[PDB]
């Protein structure tokens, strides 16, 4: 069986810039690599076959080259669309071996993120439960931790977190964050808010409303 | 043209078996091997294995020998691959791919050039729930406002959520789903002119195949 060596395991780039990933192979396989396309919520897609052989589809932008054990595969000028997990795969067997992957971001200018508080729906209450979201949306880079306070005081326990993969038009990222009560505690305090830092300010950005 | 379209989400006990379907259409069938690939939750690709439907020959990556079962049937041009005993181990994505079978000096061209759309595969004893859908509106105004659904307690993955039918598409954020003691919760935020909402309707349309759950929840601003 053949053992392929894909790295780095991640890169980071600038708009416009230009990336290479290299793959090596346990034993020469005599130029059958190919390399393969896996956006974000999508089916894998084919790029190249034979070391260097595009799919007409796919921008002149994207190359390959290499022989023996060693391969190279290339973005230049790379645009936000280009945001992906990419994998070389070895065809020079009956038994195919995938590489371990390379997850390509995107860098660009610091954004805060915009973040909106939004409480319980009246729906939700009268089934008995109670769940107040906090969305933090469009921002960069992509570190940030959200805290929860109910009248001040931290809750960690009953907190769903949920971060997006990065935007493929703007190079931005996303977080949902859910703090789920009951009904019965819910109606008991009156100050809930959402609590982030984040590298674009000094202080945390806050979002809190009063229910009453 | 070409189409490889395959099977719906399966949900497995532990232990159990099950059977996924790939359907050809627009090539040759016989012409073609059928690849299969798993992409697990967290971590890459891995190649299953290949039948040339034309023989019934098969070839396996060993981790799969014993677990992994490829068959066809010409009559219906569809491959089947038939999973084995399973544990959370072999919870994932499992796509077919096609691969040209002629060989050629310097290979095929048809490297899984065309993909099936993926069979989700949970192995699990927790049951099927639906999902409930609850609207996210503000409790502050700005031109741009920020809408939401929250989709909770569901179970197995996946759900669907779009926005006005597919007409609101631009501004969407739907996050991946997080598991919590056997359910599911997910959230989806659209972003829309202040102007707009709530004048005018914004409606959030989830689907849970699973349970045969179809919901449209409309917007409307907090009481
Ligand atoms: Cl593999």
């Amino acid at each position: 069986d053949i053992q392929m060596t894909q790295s780095p395991s991640s890169l980071s780039a600038s708009l416009g810039g230009k990336v290479t990933i290299t793959c090596q192979s346990s034993q020469d396989i005599n130029k059958y690599i190919g390399w393969y396309q896996h956006k974000p919520g999508k089916g894998p897609r084919l790029l190249i076959h034979y070391t260097s052989i595009l799919r007409p589809d796919i921008p002149s932008r994207f190359s390959g080259s290499g022989s023996g054990r060693d391969y190279s595969f290339s973005i230049s000028n790379l645009e936000p669309e280009d945001t992906a997990t990419y994998y070389c795969l070895q065809y020079d067997d009956l038994l195919l071996t995938f590489g371990a992957g390379t997850k390509l971001e995107l860098k660009r200018a610091d954004a805060a993120p915009t973040v909106s508080i939004f409480p319980p729906s009246s729906e939700q209450l009268t089934s008995g439960g109670a769940s107040v979201v906090c969305f933090l949306n469009n921002f960069y880079p992509k570190d940030i931790n959200v805290k929860w306070k109910i009248d001040g005081s931290e809750r960690q326990n009953g907190v769903l977190n949920s971060e997006t993969d990065q935007d493929s038009k703007d190079s931005t990222y996303s977080m949902s964050s859910t703090l789920t009560l009951t009904k019965d505690e819910y109606e008991r305090h009156n100050t809930y808010t959402c609590e982030a830092t984040h590298k674009t300010s000094t202080s945390p950005i806050v979002k809190s409303f009063n229910r009453a | 043209e070409v189409k490889l379209e395959e099977s719906g989400a399966e949900l497995v006990r532990p232990g159990a078996s099950v059977t996924l379907s790939c359907a050809a259409s627009g090539y040759t069938f016989t012409d073609f091997e059928i690849h299969w690939v798993k992409q697990p939750p967290v971590g890459g690709l891995e190649w299953i294995g290949t039948l040339d439907p034309e023989t019934g020959g098969t070839a396996y990556n060993q981790n799969f020998k014993g677990r992994a079962t490829l068959t066809a049937d010409k009559s219906s041009s569809t491959a089947y691959m038939e999973l084995r005993s399973l544990t959370s181990e072999d919870s994932a994505v499992y796509y077919c791919t096609r691969w040209g079978k002629k060989f050629y000096y310097y290979g095929t061209s048809y490297a899984m050039d065309y993909w099936g759309q993926g069979t989700s595969v949970t192995v699990s004893s927790a049951k099927t729930t639906p999902p409930s859908v609850y609207p996210l509106a503000p409790g502050a105004t700005n031109s741009m406002v920020t809408l939401g659904c929250l989709v909770k307690g569901y179970f197995p993955e996946p759900v669907t959520v779009t926005w006005n039918s597919g007409s609101l598409s631009g501004g969407v954020h739907t996050f991946p789903a997080v598991l919590q003691s056997d359910l599911y919760t997910l959230s989806s935020s659209v972003t829309v002119p202040s102007s707009t909402w709530p004048s005018e309707t914004v409606t959030c349309n989830v689907a849970h195949p699973a349970s045969s759950t179809k919901v449209d929840k409309k917007i409307v601003p907090r009481d």
